[PDB]
């Protein structure tokens, strides 16, 4: 038998981690539905923050607030399915995800997002800080939601979530809003630019786009990427803010 | 949430 | 502040292991340039297995057989590359790549596969093991060679890898020979398939196949399969046995 | 071997 040499050599430069995305949604459900299918349903996450105003989480004992983690960070939780972002897919492998208590619905389909709860968010920037610290990889645009991911099949963590809070403290992107209105300007009097562009320019960013889109698809890429950059409205509506948004962070957020 |  | 709680719920059933492939490399290098580029230069790999016969493994200071680690497993190591397996990509985000020095050669090109050391068949061996119980969704067809990622690139392990020696001690896949007998005689009087056939088998065993299939990539491919599994020979040709293999495998490992 |  041979044990294994794990201090004549250690490679320094050449190596990363391999997490690189941190994954943000809202469970749907109260505390105890939402354990329960976390820990053994049919997913999972690595972190789960609960909204302390839960009759079920303060029933489970929780005073709260808490954070929990579900499966440690080194191992792989299903919260991603399907997935897809900077140039990549399964995300499921090489991110790691949050989810945070809120039952927002679909009803065949309208939507309805309550509030987050603020203990809610100042722990979570608190966490995601903490992940931001410990994988370098992980710049600003790859802390994203499944809505982006996963276009439009998911819809979470959804446009109550303060991203430029987030923003604000660290925690992923956002545009510097000069060079957003510098587009904007341009746009209004240059026109818009094709679709061709857009899509391109949507892809840049991150989006895993499907090789022909549909305005139907159009639409909910739109409306993901809205309710992530511009949820003061989330139409699948193809505005100049909105694409004067886009090329903002593709100009400061580039290859 | 949700393998895959 | 915030601290987390690890231990309240923990999720059992429904998450998975970070990682699901482990690939080989040979490096073509001496030691004492391999562990360099794999520590400092433009790739790494988790595990590097050295020849005890080369004068630089001596010169290092080692004599007898070492396994030595460059990046924790819980990394992500570059070995892997541009590549693909199972209907995933990148797989260097999710494998661990172990590299052996192995002289080998390319001139430009003429390849000449210079045998494996016991030695370093032994270790490999165990190692495989050792990882291989500890990732539970490294499946024997996730054990596989660079070159069955990479096609066309790449060229490790080579054929003077034993695959069969490690399926025998529990590592990687392989076929019945009695399986593949019957897939050669079909072929033998049923025809062999067209193709667009065989590369959906490819695609199903695993090999990540382009959108078009030419010639000269075929050749790759089925090159790059006769050295995992029909190192006999590899000239990339069509034969009943490859096929044969092949199929047989897919019959082997549903998968 | 060989980042992508
Ligand atoms: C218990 O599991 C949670 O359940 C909710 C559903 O109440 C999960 O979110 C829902 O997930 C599906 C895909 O898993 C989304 O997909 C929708 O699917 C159909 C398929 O035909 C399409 O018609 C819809 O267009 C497609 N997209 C939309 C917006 O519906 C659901 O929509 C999605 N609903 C929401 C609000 O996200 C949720 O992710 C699960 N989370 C858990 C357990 O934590
Ligand atoms: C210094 O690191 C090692 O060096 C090279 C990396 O540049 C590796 O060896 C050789 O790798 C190339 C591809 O990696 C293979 O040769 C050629 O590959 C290119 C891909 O662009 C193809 O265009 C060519 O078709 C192909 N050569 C042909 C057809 O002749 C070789 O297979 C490989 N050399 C051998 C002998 O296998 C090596 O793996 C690196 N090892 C490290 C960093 O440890
Ligand atoms: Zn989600
Ligand atoms: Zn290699």
């Amino acid at each position: 038998m041979l044990t294994i040499d794990y201090n004549s050599y250690r490679t320094t430069t050449p190596y990363g981690k391999r997490v690189r995305f941190l994954v943000l949604h809202y469970t749907a459900l109260d505390f105890a539905a939402s354990v329960k299918a976390l820990t053994t349903g049919a997913a999972s996450a690595h972190y789960l923050i609960p909204a302390p105003h839960d009759p079920s989480y303060k029933a489970a004992g929780f005073k709260g607030q808490r954070i929990f983690n579900l499966v440690a960070e080194e191992d792989r939780a299903w919260h991603a399915g399907v997935s897809g972002w900077a140039r990549r897919d399964n995300l499921n492998d090489t991110s790691i995800g949050i989810e945070i208590v809120n039952l927002a619905r679909d009803d065949d389909g309208v939507f309805t997002f309550p509030d987050y709860e603020r203990s809610q968010i100042n722990a979570l920037k608190q966490l995601a800080k903490n992940i931001l610290q410990r994988y370098p990889d992980m710049t600003p645009k790859n802390v994203v939601g499944h809505s982006d991911i996963a276009v439009g099949r998911k819809s979470d963590p959804g446009p109550k979530l303060p991203w430029k809070e987030l923003y604000e403290a660290g925690i992923g992107a956002w545009y510097d809003d000069a060079t957003r209105d510098r587009y904007r300007e341009g746009f209004e009097r240059d026109g818009l630019p094709p679709r061709a562009d857009l899509l391109e320019a949507f892809r840049l960013y991150g989006y895993a786009l499907p090789a022909t889109v549909d305005d139907a698809y159009f639409a909910s890429l739109l409306r993901a990427f809205q309710m992530h950059f511009r949820p003061e409205n989330y139409d699948g509506a193809l505005d100049v803010e909105t694409a004067a948004i886009l090329y903002a962070l593709n100009e400061k957020y580039p290859a | 949430a949700x393998k895959x």
